[PDB]
């Protein structure tokens, strides 16, 4: 980000509008890069993911509960 | 944390714009100084998303192995 | 606070192309970019024509002239001080120092390289004799090369031996803007790190340094340009007379990094042996044993001041002390201890610098003696214990610690006078009807294995009391 | 208890001369004009160990001559029981310290303090 910043103050020493829009352009770029799939607070994907596992956990222990008992001999 | 991305994004897009005027009208270190350490913290932020995205992609597979184990229940 | 006002007024902008046309406008028709620019080299990411711009960074904050020739080479150029990374001489050495530095992401130490690479060249003659007073330099370096050679012709010492009692010391050539270093004085402590085997990696700052030099004064000097030693003694060194030479209006120096605290005989002493007077106006004399605590307390520093009183406290292993150092106890002359805190010792020619580095060493020895009372450790008005002990000056190079005996209660007097660098004797003075406390040689084996007061106490106290 | 404790207590917190003699004057009811517990002899003792005297215990015995606690027979008597000789500092002390009460030395008491100060000169 700011090395270009640094390259339009030095063509201000220079001398420059090609840099500035393509700073824009950068930053519609950021946009881009504000469009993954991530919207909660890192606190609310630890619970998600915690939770998830337990299910998980508790869904596989169930299933070998019934592999495991016959109520018929 | 879409919010902080975009406020860090908007606010050091028009901020350094400032900066870069200020320098053409002229021909201010303190709002300077503050640029940095927005750049900073938005790289941080940047650093975090990528991470968190690791995470949903983990959340992806682990969620199908939900619907899986549901299927098998019923 | 001020930052949204800035987003108030950047709402505003909100609410920069007619600026970048008005830029464009203006182009048609200074510090703060470069400001702004060297602040930011922090931020540059590390690549080729980047790190060129951070090394011109560095050269316009030194004060140097940058100029590349391509993205590998760049120069920093003045009016001697001339080198690349990729005046009247070749560029003589890929020095490891500087190249290790810029491999690495350490520009700041080359910053101080450059710095003292400016300090060397800033001479204030008119260019020619600067070339002519670098020369002498050179001449005096390579003397001083020599005799250390000479020593090690001599015997085959330990890098020890060499700082200790040696001719010049453990001698570090001169390598980019690090000066040459003698380091004539390691103390027993100080050797030792939390036992330290002494082979020749040895560190820079293990030890007390002094760096050779040439500097511009107000007097005018007779100075050699010429390598002086060309015949040498085969045990000694022996120096052709003077005259080549020329009068510079300069002299060599030995700068200290931490001045040392030197008693009244001892600047007349130095001037005897130099010739040249060593403090230009008088200064302000004052009592020897507050330096040493200024200097000992100095080294490690924190923001709340001791206020101690001279009366320093001391918590050992076995044991607990307290030490009361003493200043205006008067000599036989009638006045106390006085001395000033000296950091350039001004000499002419090479032959002076063994001499002058044992005065040196004589009192950096005994510094170390009374250093090792100064302590921070507040164990304050403990009823057990606190063996409460007195240091005193009976003369220069002599000192006495009071303390009562160990089984009777009379008191004993133990004087030490440090004789040379490694060498002190003590004496044990007790009252006619007392019990045997320790041989002098016990206290003088104690004394040179430790270099401290309290460790020696505590082995009189306890060699007393097996007995 | 002994003299030889209070003095060396004296040495060990700095105590000024003023605040030995109180007190030395605490830590012994009787007085016994201080020459029969020998004062001079063991500040003299405990001064002249070293090579060179202490101040502290020299300007205790100072004040006690220049105030009247210690007899100047008894001095007298502790400055001729020293000798040795090889040092230069305690002898020119001891000298220092018969400069003091010398050209006054005027008993007054009894008699055979007279007769005392007689065979201590």
């Amino acid at each position: 980000f700011l090395p270009l910043v640094h390259n339009i103050i030095k063509c201000m020493d220079k001398d420059q509008d090609l840099n500035a829009l393509k700073s824009k352009f950068q930053e519609m770029r950021k946009l881009i890069s504000t469009m993954p799939g991530i919207h909660l607070s890192p606190e609310q994907q630890q619970q998600q993911l915690q939770s998830l596992r337990e299910q998980v956990r508790t869904k596989n222990e169930l299933l070998q509960k019934y592999k495991s008992l016959c109520m018929f001999e | 944390t879409r919010e902080r991305l975009l406020s860090a994004l908007e606010d050091l897009e028009v901020l350094s714009r400032e900066l870069i005027e200020m320098l053409a009208i002229s021909r201010e270190n303190q709002v300077l100084e503050l640029l940095i350490h927005r750049d900073g913290e938005f790289q941080e932020l940047m650093k975090l998303a990528l991470n968190q995205g690791k995470i949903h992609h983990e959340m992806q597979v682990l969620e199908k192995e939900v619907e899986k184990r549901d299927s098998d229940i019923q | 606070l001020s930052k949204m006002s800035s987003l108030l007024e950047r709402l505003h902008a909100k609410f920069w192309s007619e600026t970048i046309k008005l830029v464009r406008q203006v182009m048609e028709k200074q510090h703060l970019v470069s400001c702004l620019e060297t602040l930011q080299k922090a931020l540059k990411v590390t690549s080729l024509p980047a790190m060129t711009d951070r090394l011109e960074s560095i050269a316009r904050q030194n004060g140097l002239g940058s100029h590349l020739s391509a993205s590998g080479t760049e120069c920093y150029i003045t009016s001697d001080m001339f080198y690349v990374e990729v005046h009247h001489g070749e560029n003589p050495v890929s020095c490891p120092e500087l190249v290790q530095q810029l491999r690495e992401k350490n520009f700041d130490e080359f910053s101080k390289h450059l710095k003292g690479l400016v300090n060397l060249y800033n001479l204030p003659g008119d260019n020619k004799l600067k070339t002519k007073m670098y020369l002498a330099l050179q001449s005096l370096e390579q003397d001083l090369s020599k005799m250390a050679i000479m020593y090690w012709k001599a015997t085959n010492a330990g890098p020890l031996d060499k700082i200790l009692h040696g001719s010049v010391g453990y001698l570090t050539p001169r390598s980019g803007g690090h000066l040459m270093n003698l380091k004539y004085y390691v103390s027993p402590s100080d050797l030792l790190d939390d036992i330290i085997l002494h082979e020749n990696n040895v560190s820079r700052s293990l030890g007390m340094n002094a760096s050779v030099t040439i500097e511009g004064t107000s007097a005018v000097y007779k100075l050699p340009i010429a390598p002086l030693i060309m015949g040498s003694h085969p045990v000694d060194n022996k120096w052709t007379p003077s005259f080549n030479s020329v009068d510079l209006p300069a002299c060599f120096f030995l700068k200290f990094p931490q001045p040392i605290p030197v008693s009244r005989a001892f600047v007349q002493k130095l001037q005897n042996c130099t010739g040249i007077p060593l403090f230009e106006t008088q200064p302000t004399y004052a009592p020897l044993y507050e330096l040493i605590t200024q200097f000992e307390l100095s080294k490690d520093p924190d923001p709340i001041p001791l206020n101690h009183n001279m009366r320093f406290y001391a918590a050992l292993p076995g044991q607990q002390h307290c030490y009361f150092l003493n200043k205006d106890a008067p000599l036989p002359d009638g006045r106390s201890l006085q001395g000033t805190l000296v950091s350039k010792i001004t000499f002419q020619h090479p032959g002076r610098v063994p001499l002058i580095l044992n005065l040196i060493r004589h009192q950096v020895a005994y510094n170390t003696l009374i250093g090792s009372c100064v302590k921070r450790t507040i164990l304050k008005e403990d009823s057990p214990g606190l063996l409460q002990f007195e240091v005193c000056p009976l003369s220069e190079s002599r000192f006495s610690v009071s303390f009562q005996h160990p089984v009777n209660d009379s008191l004993v007097c133990v004087v030490m006078d440090v004789q040379d660098s490694t060498h002190v004797s003590c004496k044990l003075y007790k009252g006619l009807s007392d019990a045997l406390i320790c041989t002098d040689d016990f206290i003088a084996k104690v004394v040179q294995r430790c270099m401290s007061i309290p460790v020696t106490m505590r082995a009189i106290r306890r060699k007393a009391e097996t007995i | 208890v002994n003299l030889k404790q209070a003095i060396l207590q004296a040495w060990k917190e700095r105590w000024s001369d003023y605040q030995w003699a109180i007190n030395m004057k605490k830590f012994f009811p009787k007085g016994a004009t201080w020459d029969i517990l020998n004062l001079a002899d063991a500040l003299l003792e405990q001064a002249m160990i070293g090579p060179s005297p202490n101040p502290l215990i020299l300007s205790y015995l100072k004040y006690a001559i220049s105030s009247q606690m210690v007899s100047y027979s008894s001095v007298l008597t502790a400055i001729s029981k020293f000798d040795d000789f090889s040092r230069d500092l305690c002898v020119q002390a001891l000298l220092d310290i018969m400069d003091m009460f010398c050209d006054r030395l005027s008993c007054h008491g009894k008699a055979e303090e007279c007769i005392g100060l007689c065979r201590a000169l």
